[PDB]
């Protein structure tokens, strides 16, 4: 509750008193000790979920796939002290993470065996069976998307930074669709306010009635964001919400922007994305009566290096918005090519 | 945007030991979130088939999904006397939660032809200013068929109603009565009243006439 | 106990009025999970009301905005929902539901009527039996109910002693706001002259018992 | 508009013939079709009608368990197969389409009657 | 905006960036002074608007109040200068703030002479005249209140280099019911949210869902609190929050609680109140069906000094809602005496 | 519950020159938000004084008002023939923003009666099933009367509309006029219709009737 | 430029359907200051409806609460008004009007009406004078129009060669959803005789014009 | 409830008279109270009625701007001034009680009444 700051526009500085938060987005985070319940509950549920048809995993998070995959070799070997021959297999996780209708169950009682999850001093090593557990990759054909499962872990405490940096976990108990709330903090002062969490950094200024400043996107989750979180929630509907509902955008008027509607079709697929309104290089956003109609979002940079300068809309209000990717400028569905095809291009997969 | 969730078809008939086929098509990609319910007259649904493939606890090994995308598809390998119902399908995915057009399944049934009649309005219902006619057609299948009201050979249209019989437990036949109601400055017009009849199973229309007042 | 949905509440209000429906759970609590209400009319098909998630959020159905509010009863475990400017198109029957992977529970429902007709025993006319619809020794008659309120009313001929090839028709709604029936019944011709067919009326809401015997239109020439 | 029907011939009881309907004008891949027949001395009466693909066929009483309609849409034409032929079957034969929807039911179109007789 | 954040709950020091809620309502005075814009165009101003029978400001909040008991002499010394004839006065305020008519107007132009600013300017003193321009005070009586003033002044910009906040102000040309939004913030960080202003300070709590769990109030405002400064302003309505709308209330599911409505008779005249869901000394708040409804909030202390030790109450979720005053302790509006009659007890100053 | 108006009197009557009491009551204190509101048949209403005792610019200075707490008052210090209208008060506190019921200023004359008649309904209507009986009360005054319908000595009730004109603009008398419409079958169950006036203006009630059939 | 609030988007709707109102505004910028729309029914008060502040946020009348909905162009300075669901009792005039110390500045209106007709011709009765209107040599005869939709008829008397003592009054709504009135004139007894009287009804949009001529009666044995 | 009133007198052209009408077992403060004559075997004709405070009074055309009207509630009486009188005014008067709605003009209770003559 303690603590200060320094201003920037003003050089002013203080300690004092109040609530701080902070952003942890841009260093991707640090390298942490995750503490997922017992690791021998967790393999008691990864066992029990293959007995009643679960074939597979996929993640809602980064850090939950991260945890997977640092904890992929104690979970082989937790196994193989008792007659269960399965094997886990994770793999790397693709954008956008789609939903999965299955749930992990909750275990009432637990392989009786060794404690030995925890950290063990090396030479740890097991036996590759017939069948496996696959967690992400390309093991689409191994276990069909209805069969897999999502969303089923909840953070329970995240201290310990000064020695340890442990994060613990658990196995949630009830069925939801809405974000995990202990990782989410959000503020407002005078002409600005922020929303975020552990992937997501949202910005808002007050420029007239509030709207939409800046975000960046590491991940591309698909929960919902919860509303307790959220700046002005009533008087919006969700067809005006520029981070589609889907992809744990928030209710707000904070959350939007004057002439463009929902952003279903974008570039949810590339590793890395930032929100910024303005224009691309290269680019000369016209505003035109004569333009087309809405849809999929096209790449400004061709697979040969190309790129394509003028685009018109009728519906949007300057700066344009464009995601800025790794890969090259996304725009939004609003803004189509001017005269160039729509279709001899990097055409977003239809992310609807 | 709301998501559409078109059924077809809306009724089939197939007899004991037969295989049915039901689609459930909706508008655009929900995963794997389709429900399968199973009403029956004026009773609340219950859930049959969740997840697309996976089957509620309790439900018998003859039903099962299937399908992926906007297409899915639910099967019966041997249909039985205490399924007939109605099938209603679902998606959980995102508010609103939308519901299916519904299909109802003939478990039973070959062809016949309607008997005609026609009733001439009491001369007691007069005495309040107002009259109403009576056809009835009786014993036909399928439920399909078609009534219509002429008077002096003018067609009437947008001024009588009519219902219908539920399928005859015993033989499985249908009935339809319809009913024409005139004031009686409107009834005391005309010469003749008359009733035309039409279905797949007959040749040629039939008809029905009888004179205003006659006795 | 078993997990059930109980709801209660229902009747007949005039249109304008308000209304409160209650529907208590068992066996779990509302504030950890999904819950929704869900209508059907009389001869349709069902149809999605509202939602309350397990962390306070709520969401409604087009057609109800503003006029209904979905609230619980943390203490007493109980799911509210408040009807204020009832319509005639609102009548229906009204479910609440559960989502844990889909609406595995359901309750019995409860009927809600909107009219502001007026209460009423009902009118009879007998239908006679007549040379048209005589055919093979075989001919058919019946009787006409109209213009009563409310439902339900019962028909039956001779006391319950004819009880085979006569039916009751569906009953229909005028747009008077009164329900309408009709009845018929066939009978062998050689019958008409010694078993004496009557058909029988109730409507107990409004205190009526009616009795009609049909007979062939008399034709005796005294008009003059 | 015109129907053409083809098929007629004579056969002695007990054997099996087969007919063809072929229409014009309209196109046969939406709307059903029936045949209908009329013995010497009598009215007549109807024998089936096929619906749509997936839809069913449906055969009056007296031919159940003997008759079976077949149709193509591609090719525009429609057939019966008949087996177990007796005297009593003797009748002109037609060849009528329905309108867009069986709740409809109302013939548009007829063929020319052809003719077909059983004896030995 | 990086900052100490000496994390109090894991004793963890952190660093980084974000944004920080600051508790400036405890030392108040330690911290803040207020000066308004050239006091010659606000001279100017209370000119033109004496045309009109303006009587006199009564402030809103004790910043206007505490810069009207400061600027007064410059701005008479002001007044002389340019030969008008008028006299400006300033008293003590009470609560609660009552909601004044009329507006200040905004002058054209200012004076085409007058700069008594320079050299000891202050300190002029001069004999009353028969002009009264009093601004609060106890002439309630010597000027009704229709024609007084309420709410012209804005905020625009604070902080300087004289280790005090020197707020920067002027008057308002615009109609407006709602409170200053300049210095409001508000906050929420995994299961803790703050509602903030200069006077008040809110915190609310996820226990079950939301609600509410202290304020401190030094002021007693009536103006409307603004929406976009809110959080989950959706799916309530007016009659439960705790703190009535009319006396700048926010309108959230964090400003609500269970077995409570609208508290329109509280002690809102008192000098300084804090509200806690705790009992006050030597008293417990019952629930019981029979006892009686609603009514004026009753003060724990008899005139004669003796405190009363039952109460009861019907939908309260029990035990406490209690402010805390300089004199004494005053329960809830549902929170009424059990045996005592409500004549005998100090009972709160009509403000329905 | 929010925050109610209450205006008085409905209606008034005053000759030129005269002056008015007028109060506008809220149901609980609102400072000294108070609004007045003129408006003319047929045109959007104009504000005259407002905050309870200030003067819009370019406002004829005859009007006035003032209160204190729940109850205020206005008054117009001589009627001129431009005031004939009506006059609603407002809150502007906290919403919702409720407005005042009304009042009407008449002009002032001396007692004056009716004259009562009745009318048959035509035969030829009745070739439609239809008969619409009517009475008729003429050029009398003040605004206020009373009229009912009596068949064959037997009340009338719930099945009948009537019809007031305005102010007449040289004499200043009303004329009411009540419809009983009632179908040919019901028409014909009656043999004698009367109408009945009572009225400041009379020491006795009127009475008239016709019969049927009588051309 | 000046202050001046113009509607616009009135017209006929049936029951169920939708549209959009639109205040239009000059001389001052909307964002900065509050707004609302008011409405007055047929023969009744005043009624509020809305308010957007300058700000941004928006309060609704308890009545039409979810149905409605206030918004404004920011970029053309306009405020809309958008109804869905409507009814047959949402019939009234429409304005809207600025708050800065009383609604200072009001519009100008529109009507919007709702009802499920079509345009039907009116029909015209004549009013034969008689004994029973006449009183002092001077005679009252008229003409009846009944069960006619659109907005009233104009009435006139001999194609405006008559000019005094005509009389026409309002309009009334019936039961079944179509209009009635009822004119009359008063004239010397002598010009029964000599002087020939016609009136005139005409209903504009359905093209009709009727002239309908008034004669004493006539209980003379003329049958075949 | 039961009425009474005295007042009456022969007075010459021009004279003055003031004329009382009271009721017992009602309070009149609610209601209206009406005034009437009557002529040497004509019906009884209405004069004047008096309204709650604030509507005042109505007069007939032949006594306005001649006579007045006032009530008392506390003394539950209601009285009339006549001033300038002429030969005519030669009649019995009356009063009565309205119902407490103007609307009806029924009178619930009446009034013996008196004689008063005015001669030269
Ligand atoms: C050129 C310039 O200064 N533009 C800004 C505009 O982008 C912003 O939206 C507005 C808000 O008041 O302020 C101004
Ligand atoms: C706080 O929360 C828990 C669980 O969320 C709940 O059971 C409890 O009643 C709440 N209140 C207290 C005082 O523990």
């Amino acid at each position: 509750d303690v603590g200060c700051s320094v201003d920037f526009s003003k050089k002013e500085t203080r300690c004092g008193t109040g609530v701080f938060i902070y952003n942890d987005v841009e260093a991707w985070r640090d390298r942490y000790k995750y503490h997922p319940d017992s690791p021998r509950r967790l393999a008691a549920a990864v066992k029990q979920a293959w007995e009643e048809g679960i074939c597979g995993i996929s993640s809602v998070s980064r850090m939950e796939n991260i945890m997977w995959k640092s904890v992929e070799g104690e979970l082989n070997a937790i196994l193989e002290e008792n007659g269960v021959q399965l094997t886990v297999v994770v793999g790397s996780v693709k954008n956008p993470m789609w939903r999965g209708p299955q749930r992990l169950p909750v275990p009432v009682n637990e392989l009786p065996h060794g404690w030995k999850a925890w950290g063990k001093s090396y030479f740890v090593r097991a036996a590759k069976t017939n069948n496996s557990f696959v967690v992400d990759g390309d093991t689409l054909k191994e276990c069909p998307l209805e069969h897999r499962a999502w969303n089923s872990f909840l953070v329970e405490d995240h201290g310990f930074g000064v020695f340890h940096t442990s994060v613990w976990l658990k196995v949630r108990e009830d069925y939801s669709l809405e974000c995990d709330p202990a990782v989410i903090g959000t503020a407002v002062k005078g002409r600005e306010a922020a929303h975020s969490d552990l992937g997501y950094w949202i910005e808002s200024e007050k420029n007239d009635t509030w709207r939409l400043k800046r975000a960046h996107l590491i991940e591309m989750k698909t929960c919902e964001w919860p509303k307790s979180h959220t700046l002005w929630t009533d008087g919006v509907e969700e067809s005006d919400l520029i981070i589609p509902k889907s992809l744990a955008g928030p209710l707000s008027h904070h959350n939007t922007r004057e002439g463009y509607r929902t952003q279903v079709k974008g570039p949810w697929h590339s590793e890395e994305l930032e929100i910024r309104f303005e224009e691309c290089p290269g680019t000369k956003v016209y505003v035109e009566e004569t333009c087309g109609t809405r849809g999929p979002s096209l790449r400004s940079t061709t697979a040969s290096g190309r790129v394509i300068e003028e685009w018109c809309c009728r519906e949007c209000t300057m700066p344009p918005l464009s995601f800025r990717a790794k890969d090259g400028c996304w725009y939004g569905m609003e803004i189509r090519p001017r005269k160039e095809p729509e279709s001899n291009l990097v055409r977003s997969m239809v992310t609807a | 945007s709301d998501i559409q969730m078109t059924q077809s078809p809306l009724s089939l008939s197939a007899s004991v030991g037969d295989r049915v086929t039901i689609t459930c098509r909706t508008s655009q990609s929900i995963s794997s979130y389709l429900n399968w319910y199973q009403q029956k007259p004026g009773k609340a649904p219950k859930l049959l088939i969740y997840a697309a493939s996976s089957l509620q606890s309790g439900v018998p090994s003859r039903f099962s999904g299937s399908g992926s995308g906007t297409d899915f598809t639910l099967t019966i390998s041997s249909l039985q006397p205490e399924d007939f119902a109605t099938y209603y399908c679902q998606q959980t995915y995102s508010t609103p939660l939308t519901f299916g057009g519904g299909t109802k399944v003939e478990i039973k049934r070959t062809v016949a032809a309607p008997s005609v009649f026609i009733f001439p309005p009491s001369d007691e219902q007069l005495k309040s200013g107002t009259a109403s006619v009576v056809c009835l057609l009786n014993n036909f299948y399928p439920r399909e068929a078609k009534v219509q009201w002429k008077v002096d050979n003018a067609l009437q249209s947008g001024n009588s109603q009519e219902s219908v019989t539920e399928q005859d437990s015993k033989d499985s036949t249908y009935s339809l009565s319809s009913t024409l109601t005139l004031s009686k400055a409107d009834y005391e017009k005309h010469k003749v009243y008359a009733c035309e009849v039409t279905h797949q199973g007959l040749s040629s229309p039939v008809t029905k006439s009888f004179n205003r007042g006659e006795c | 106990s078993e997990v059930q949905l109980v709801e209660s509440g229902g009747g007949l209000i005039q249109p304008g009025g308000s209304l409160r429906l209650s529907c208590a759970a068992s066996g779990f609590t509302v504030s950890s999970n999904y819950m929704s209400w869900v209508r059907q009319a009389p001869g349709k098909g069902l149809e999605w009301v509202s939602v309350i998630y397990s962390g306070g959020s709520t969401y409604y159905a087009d057609s109800v905005k503003g006029r209904f509010t979905i609230s619980r009863d943390n203490s007493k475990n109980t799911l509210y929902l408040q009807m204020n400017s009832l319509r005639a198109e609102d009548t229906a029957v009204y479910y609440c539901a559960r989502d844990r992977r889909g609406f595995d529970y359901w309750g019995q429902g409860t009927m809600v009527t909107v009219s502001s007709a007026s209460t009423k025993g009902p009118s009879v006319f007998p239908l006679a039996p007549s040379s048209k619809s005589t055919s093979g020794g075989t001919a058919a008659l019946g009787c006409l109910v109209k213009d009563y309120f409310p439902e339900p009313v019962t028909v039956s001929w001779n006391s319950g002693a004819l009880t085979s090839g006569v039916h009751t028709f569906p009953a229909v709604l005028q747009s008077s706001g009164l329900y309408s029936l009709s009845s018929v019944v066939t009978v062998p011709s050689s019958s008409l002259g010694t078993q004496t067919y009557i058909c029988n009326v109730n409507h107990k809401p409004s205190n009526t018992k009616v009795d009609k015997k049909v007979e062939p239109k008399s034709c005796d020439k005294t008009h003059t | 508009v015109q129907l053409q029907e083809s098929g007629g011939g004579l056969v002695q009881p007990g054997g099996s013939l087969r007919l063809s309907c072929a229409a014009s004008g309209r196109t046969i891949s939406r709307y059903a079709m029936s045949w209908f027949r009329q013995a010497p001395g009598k009215e007549r009466e109807f024998v089936a009608v096929a619906r749509r693909s997936g839809d069913g066929a449906f055969y009056a009483d007296s031919v159940q368990g003997r008759f079976t309609v077949s149709r193509d849409d591609a090719k525009n034409t429609v057939y019966l197969q008949m087996n177990s032929l007796k005297p009593e079957d003797t009748a002109v034969y037609y060849c009528a389409i329905d309108s867009d929807t069986f709740y409809s039911g109302s013939y548009d179109y007829w063929g020319q009657g052809t003719q077909v007789t059983v004896s030995s």
